[PDB]
């Protein structure tokens, strides 16, 4: 099945807005640069699963 | 790019360019190389130059656009609440060019009690100048924060924040100057639409314009981040503990 | 090592963006960020096996009594006067080396920087195996300019993106002007807020007279600094409003105002610059040379041929990377491809 | 480790695709001259130059944007037939080219 | 556009070849020469 | 104080150099 | 009118002047110290006072 | 009209390197991503890489 | 080193309040806050230059090698 | 005959005047702004305006443009001269306190 | 709004003029004099020989920016420019010490000296019409008669401390003369320009020029040239009894006083307050006190570096202004 019940949320729209509405997307931070960059955001999209990272 | 000599010891770029580079400007230091023949010099500034890719490859979507401070000041001056006179404008206007740019002034949207510019009024000007530029942009887009209309049935432009960017004639009608407008990424840019219907020239202008407006008037604004913009309200302490 | 420098947090000049600084004109002028780098230069006279040894005379003169320009700096005793300047070519420390090693051939240290250095001391001394030891320090006064790094204890560095007029710069309803201005836009992604908290208890401890103190998981209580800076008749967060120096007029939003520690960083643009368009090549490949003291190129690497190649540019790739490198006419006979 | 394990990693894909080249002929071919696509993509369309979601037009914007350059208000609307006689006069001799 | 120092432009330099619509500008910048930035480092003739 | 200077004497110094 | 312009040796530890004459010695002829430091040149050294 | 040159004008060019620059953007997000599978804290699926 | 004698923001004289400062300090003796106010040092930035100076200069002369 | 000091960017000029942008080297946001402000308060002038180009150059763009009663020279021109009377205004103000008090 | 700009618990308001013809359909506020003539204002707080405090009243933001941008950087100042070390045997290096006595303000004051030509040989260049030299001669000996556990070297040895006041002014042909009576002597003699200990010499000369603020910050004549809009409060409803003092507390003491009897709060001095909006974050004056500064009233305060006097500096200011307008006004337009 799927425990994504479980998972952080955030409030933000998908890209693929105009296809799915929607306002929400999981998301965890890693510090994918280096340590004078700040964190990247990964995110999905809870009403289409469309992943992408902000920064 | 086209060599431009200084003063100091630097390597100067426009921030527009730091993208396909991923540069930041922390001490970040860049390999600079002169051609030395004529076909050289021809196949570099017409396959590699700047204004010839504006796009990557990779899926298209614009990679050269506005950086940070260049949002958020056109943000600002976009932003509902901006109003100008016409010193105040053509002052705008005059940082936006170099002061060697024409300007047809528009009416103003406020007429009774003053002849009030709004900032979208200023970002169509920077768009097209006057009547010789050839630059007619017609353009639709979501800003990146967009909160629905208050019905269904409204269209999208109706947000009730400025979310929806709506652009006739190269007269900007709604929305705010956002990341998802005038940053990279997005195939519904305003410097993208530029490119794409009227070539590079042209959208490079209008990346010049902006960056040239957006240093010239930020400064002059005024725009800061304190503690009080991350200090909690006294009800939010009480909310966080029992939550 | 470093200064409490007046930080203004605001965008500024569109020369800020991306960890770029606005240094203030004329707090650079009064001494704010000067620095200087002192360099040692050691010779030996080393004694051979044919009761020979390097001498260090020289300094010969013109038909006006005067010394060469390539001695200008030199001294009888061959080794560079105390407190004089040396340009890019001179020598201080003129060295000998026997040719037999009664004639000896000219091995002078001659100074190879872009900007003159002054002669600070030039130690002669003698080594335990009874060897003479020349020592002399460089040093080097530098202002900061261009393309100096700078940061702040909180892990935000840059480079001085512009340096600016003192009445361009915004300015207070004291006339306080800011020696460095930051950009908003480090803050947030960055997550400092200890280097707020940091301006305000610097603030507040300016003002009322004490070093304050950041110590972690402590420290001073920004209650407190609040207190002290509402009593001084400054706002409780530390934004003040300012008025802009080009225009004069209000700034439209409240900056965040206030002393932070600021250390110069080792990373000068001076050390940094490096060009070539010809000179010392590699004796075995006949390509240029690998170092900046060396005068050395910059290697155009697989990454950047590979870029090259998807541009499409074949002449750009001849160029670079034949022409311009290591171009060698050779004969090729037709009938043997020897 | 990233840093290196991945920078081998797109050398060697240019290795294997440093000679393709799309050809006159519109075919993709290796320095052998031989055959790796017939057509780039099964399309023959530049991913650079895709205004769409992977499509060479975005035909809304493109509808807007000459709506608003032909705007006229003095301009007698075509009736809903008549637009489709106009779009079969200029689309259809490219469609019986083919 | 990039800004390049003044003090790598006297040093980088382009093998302009004179003709008939440049030879004017090359000669200011011969007069010029390698010390002041509008100026050139080396000249190669043609015979030579 | 309460008295001009400017008046009596020439400015020199703010010819241009 | 207008304006016109404008080997002595030192021990480390002694401070003492010195005078090395053609290859005599490098130490210190008051106490044992094997460093000798040059003293100030006697000649004008000019500084922008910036 | 548009439709018509913006389609013609989007077919590839002979004599592109298109092999170099598919290489490239497929290389190009291959350094962003790390090796490690970094998953949503809560999903609980098979550690597929 | 020694005492700037410009505040590096304002410009005001502030390397001829140093000793009056140590000795606002020492002699009758006085909170720092109140030295400083005594001194005129009204601005954060001339309160800076004198609260925050490392007298390093007292401290290089303990290595004076000309004595 | 200072004739390198103030110029006409003749590519950045209308015909017959009324839009003209005015080159003048060694001024920087002072003159410019105290320029702007006079010459805005001359109801002929539609359009005022400077920019300094990049703060490595001593230089000063300032754009005027008018309606078709009177040229952008004239209103440069105009001013300049208005900024003179200012200046005589507060000089007296200034003099005729200091001497009082 | 109306001229006056508003301060805000989170934003400046009208920081704008719209005091020209085309704001309005009414094409009001065109220019003449006659009319600023009559509006403008001058009112002086306080002259000191190094302080002023005057208002300029009805004047605009940009024209009093311009007086405040050429006070601090185009007003002419005499500094040290070239320092000529005959020995600098001290622990501060020749260059710091070049730049703390440039560093130095002059009293020594301008339209005595002419501008430097650079055009011409060194030579020839520096005139007695042109530059002042300073020398300072300071030799550190230990003083043998020091005290018992005299750690102070100011008694434990002689010269230790090098001051502005030890550089003495060396007169050039007519300087001798036209300097007599004013002597080129540091406007702060105190200045700790070094400090040395025995067998420690500095012998050097300073050239003095004319300069610009613009160039190099010595050469500004002010320590500080500024100005600041004057507060306003505007006490919207009666505050009284207990939440009086506490918004009399919100601001400078004296700025707001309490009236006996009546009991209410009142604007006692506007011109004591600094605009920290400490009453508005507190939503119980939130509907009784309206912050805002008047946008055209400056309180311009200059302090010189002790060269010439304050006065002298604002109305060279204003000179500087409308001379370089006439010279762009005298200029013929290039095409
Ligand atoms: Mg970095
Ligand atoms: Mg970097
Ligand atoms: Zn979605
Ligand atoms: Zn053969
Ligand atoms: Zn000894
Ligand atoms: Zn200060």
């Amino acid at each position: 099945g799927g425990g994504w019940d479980n998972v952080d949320q955030t409030k933000t729209q998908c890209p693929n807005y105009d296809t799915c509405g929607g306002e929400s997307a999981y998301f965890f931070q890693l510090q994918i640069r280096s340590a004078d960059e700040p964190m990247t955001t990964f995110y999905k999209c809870v009403n289409c699963g469309h992943r992408w990272k902000e920064n | 790019h086209y060599a431009k000599i200084r003063p100091w010891r630097t390597f100067r770029l426009n921030e527009c360019v730091c993208t396909p580079y991923n540069a930041d400007f922390d001490g970040d230091e860049m390999n600079l190389h002169v051609p030395q023949t004529e076909e050289a010099r021809a196949e570099a500034i017409n396959l590699m130059g700047v204004k010839n890719n504006l796009l990557t490859p990779k899926s298209g979507e614009p990679i050269i656009a506005a950086t940070q401070d260049f949002i958020t000041g056109s943000y600002l001056i976009s932003h509902k609440d901006s109003f100008y006179d016409r010193a105040t404008l053509t002052q705008l206007l005059s940082m936006m060019s170099d002061g060697i740019e024409h300007f047809d002034i528009p009416p103003p949207a406020i007429m009774k009690p003053y002849y009030l510019w709004t900032g979208k009024q200023v970002f169509s000007l920077l768009i097209k100048p006057n009547h010789n530029s050839p630059v007619v942009i017609n353009l639709d887009a979501k800003n990146k924060v967009f909160v629905p209309p208050k019905s269904k049935s409204l269209p999208n432009e109706m947000s009730q924040n400025d979310g929806f960017v709506i652009i006739r004639g190269s007269q900007i009608l709604s929305g705010v100057m956002d990341k998802s407008v005038l940053g990279d990424g997005k195939k519904h840019s305003v410097f993208y639409t530029i490119l794409r219907d009227y070539g590079p020239q042209e959208a490079a202008n209008a990346m010049n314009r902006m960056a040239k407006l957006c240093a010239r008037f930020l400064g002059n604004r005024g725009f800061s981040i304190g503690i009080n913009d991350v200090t909690p309200a006294d009800d939010l302490k009480q909310k966080k503990e029992e939550l | 090592a470093g200064q409490n420098a007046t930080v203004a947090v605001m965008s500024y000049s569109g020369y800020d963006i991306e960890d770029a600084l606005v240094l203030n004109k004329s707090s650079i002028d009064r001494g704010f960020g000067r620095c200087e780098t002192r360099r040692k230069t050691t010779t030996v006279l080393k004694r051979y096996a044919n009761h020979t040894q390097d001498i260090i005379g020289g300094m010969r003169v013109d038909e006006n009594g005067d010394p060469i320009w390539q001695h200008q700096s030199l001294g009888p005793d061959g080794l560079g006067e105390v407190g004089m300047k040396v340009q890019s070519g001179q020598i201080y420390i003129n060295k000998s080396v026997p040719t037999n090693s009664t004639q000896y051939r000219e091995a002078p240290v001659i100074y190879r920087g872009p900007e003159p250095s002054h002669i600070d001391q030039v130690m002669m001394s003698v080594s335990d195996n009874d060897q003479a030891l020349i020592k002399v320090l460089l040093r080097q006064n530098r202002r900061p300019e261009l393309g100096d790094k700078f940061s702040s204890r909180h892990g935000q560095k840059g480079v001085c993106g512009i340096i600016v007029k003192q009445e361009d710069m915004p300015f207070n309803d004291q006339g306080i002007v800011p020696d460095i201005i930051m950009n908003p836009h480090g803050f947030p992604s960055r997550m400092t807020v200890g280097k707020m908290i940091e301006l305000i208890s610097g603030k507040a401890g300016v003002l009322n007279g004490t070093l304050e103190y950041g110590t972690c998981f402590g420290g001073s209580k920004l209650e407190d600094m609040s207190k002290i800076l509402v009593d001084q008749g400054f706002n409780y967060s530390g934004k003040d409003m300012l008025y802009s120096g080009i225009t004069g007029e209000c700034l439209q939003a409240y900056i965040f105002f206030g002393p932070i520690y600021y250390q110069k960083l080792k990373h000068m643009v001076l050390d940094k610059m490096h060009a070539r368009a010809r000179g010392p090549r590699a004796v075995l490949t006949r390509q240029p040379t690998e170092g900046r003291s060396r005068d050395g190129g910059l290697r155009l690497g697989e990454m950047e041929r590979d870029c090259v190649i998807a541009y499409g540019a074949s002449q750009l790739l001849l160029e670079r990377l034949m022409i311009s490198s290591d171009a060698f006419e050779v004969d090729v006979c037709d009938k043997c491809g020897l | 480790v990233k840093t290196a394990e991945t920078g081998y990693m797109s050398r060697r894909l240019m290795k294997s695709l440093e000679d393709l080249s799309c050809q006159y002929d519109n075919t993709v071919r290796t320095s052998a001259n031989g055959i790796v696509q017939f057509t780039y993509g099964g399309d023959g369309l530049d991913p650079l130059e895709m205004e769409g979601n992977a499509q060479p037009v975005n035909f809304n914007r493109s509808w807007d944007h000459a709506y608003n350059i032909t705007f006229n208000n003095q301009d007698k609307g075509l009736l809903p037939y008549a637009i489709m006689e106009t779009a079969n006069e200029i689309l259809g001799p490219l469609e019986e080219r083919l | 556009e990039v800004a390049v120092p003044d003090r790598v432009a006297k040093v980088l330099t382009y093998p302009e070849k004179v003709t008939r619509y440049n030879r004017h500008k090359l000669q200011e910048l011969i007069v010029n020469g390698p010390n002041v930035h509008p100026g050139a480092n080396y000249l190669l003739k043609r015979n030579e | 104080v309460s008295r001009d200077t400017w008046n009596t004497k020439n400015m020199r110094s703010l010819e241009p150099p | 009118x207008x304006x016109x312009x404008x080997l002595k040796y030192i021990c480390a530890e002694c401070s003492s002047k010195l005078s090395l004459s053609r290859t005599d010695a490098v130490r210190c002829k008051d106490c044992g110290h094997r460093i000798l430091l040059k003293a100030r040149t006697k000649r004008l050294v000019q500084f922008e006072a910036r | 009209e548009i439709a018509l040159f913006k389609y013609r004008k989007a077919r590839l060019e002979p004599g592109t390197a298109i092999g170099a620059i598919g290489a490239q953007s497929i290389g190009e997000p291959g350094t962003q991503m790390t090796l490690k599978t970094f998953h949503f804290a809560g999903v609980a699926s098979m550690n597929v890489t | 080193m020694i005492v700037p004698v410009r505040c590096f923001s304002c410009g005001k004289v502030v390397g001829d309040k140093w000793e009056s400062y140590l000795n606002l300090l020492q002699e009758d003796e006085l909170d720092e806050g109140t030295a400083l106010s005594r001194l005129g040092l009204k601005r954060y930035c001339c309160r800076r230059m004198i609260l925050t100076h490392v007298d390093l200069i007292e401290k290089f002369l303990r290595y004076n090698p000309l004595e | 005959p200072d004739r390198e000091k103030i110029k006409l960017l003749t590519q950045a000029t209308s015909e017959d005047g009324t839009s003209a942008s005015f080159q003048i080297v060694e001024e920087d946001h002072t003159l410019g702004n105290a320029l702007r402000y006079v010459i805005m308060k001359n109801p002929d002038v539609e359009f005022c305006g400077y920019s300094i180009p990049h703060p490595s150059e001593n230089l000063l763009n300032i754009r005027i443009q008018t309606y078709g009663e009177t040229t952008a020279v004239d209103a440069l021109q105009k001013g300049l001269k208005d900024l003179m009377d200012l200046c005589d205004v507060v000089e007296s103000k200034f003099t005729e306190k200091i001497k009082s008090m | 709004m109306s001229n006056i700009v508003g301060i805000e618990y989170n934003r400046v308001t009208n920081t704008t003029s719209t005091d020209f013809p085309g704001f309005s359909k009414d094409a009001e506020n065109e220019w003449n004099v006659e009319k600023f003539k009559k509006d403008f204002e001058v009112n002086i707080s306080s002259l000191d020989a190094r302080e002023a405090n005057f208002d300029l009243i009805n004047i605009d933001t940009s024209i009093a920016n311009a007086f405040r941008r050429i006070m601090i950087s185009e007003v002419p100042s005499v500094a040290a420019e070239y320092v000529y070390f005959f020995n600098n045997t001290s622990v501060i290096q020749d260059e710091v010490l070049a730049h703390r006595i440039g560093l130095v303000p002059l009293k020594v004051d301008p339209d005595m000296l002419t501008w430097v030509d650079s055009n011409l040989p060194d030579d020839e260049k520096f005139t007695d019409e042109n530059t002042i030299v300073l020398s300072l001669n300071v030799k550190c000996t230990r003083n043998p008669d020091a005290p018992k556990g005299s750690t102070d070297p100011k008694e434990l040895y002689n010269n230790a401390h090098v001051y502005a006041r030890d550089l003495k002014f060396e007169p050039q042909g007519r300087q001798s003369t036209t300097f007599a009576d004013c002597p080129v002597v540091p406007a702060d003699p105190d200045i700790l320009l070094a400090k040395l200990r025995p067998g420690q010499e500095i012998s050097l000369k300073a050239h003095c020029i004319l300069g610009i603020g613009g160039d190099h910050a010595k050469f500004s004549p002010v320590s500080t040239a500024s100005y600041r809009l004057l507060p306003q409060i505007n006490i919207l409803q009666p505050i009284k009894g207990e939440s009086a003092r506490r918004f009399q507390k919100c601001f400078p003491p004296g700025v707001i006083g309490i009236d006996e009897g009546s009991d209410e709060a009142y604007v006692k001095d506007a011109r004591k307050d600094t605009v920290s909006r400490e009453v508005l974050r507190y939503e119980e004056f939130a509907d009784k006190v309206k912050l805002g500064r008047v946008r055209n009233h400056f309180i311009f305060n200059v302090e010189s570096a002790g060269a010439m006097t304050p006065e002298e500096i604002f109305f060279k200011s204003v000179r500087i202004l409308k001379n370089k307008a006439e010279y762009l006004k005298n200029c013929p337009i290039t095409q």
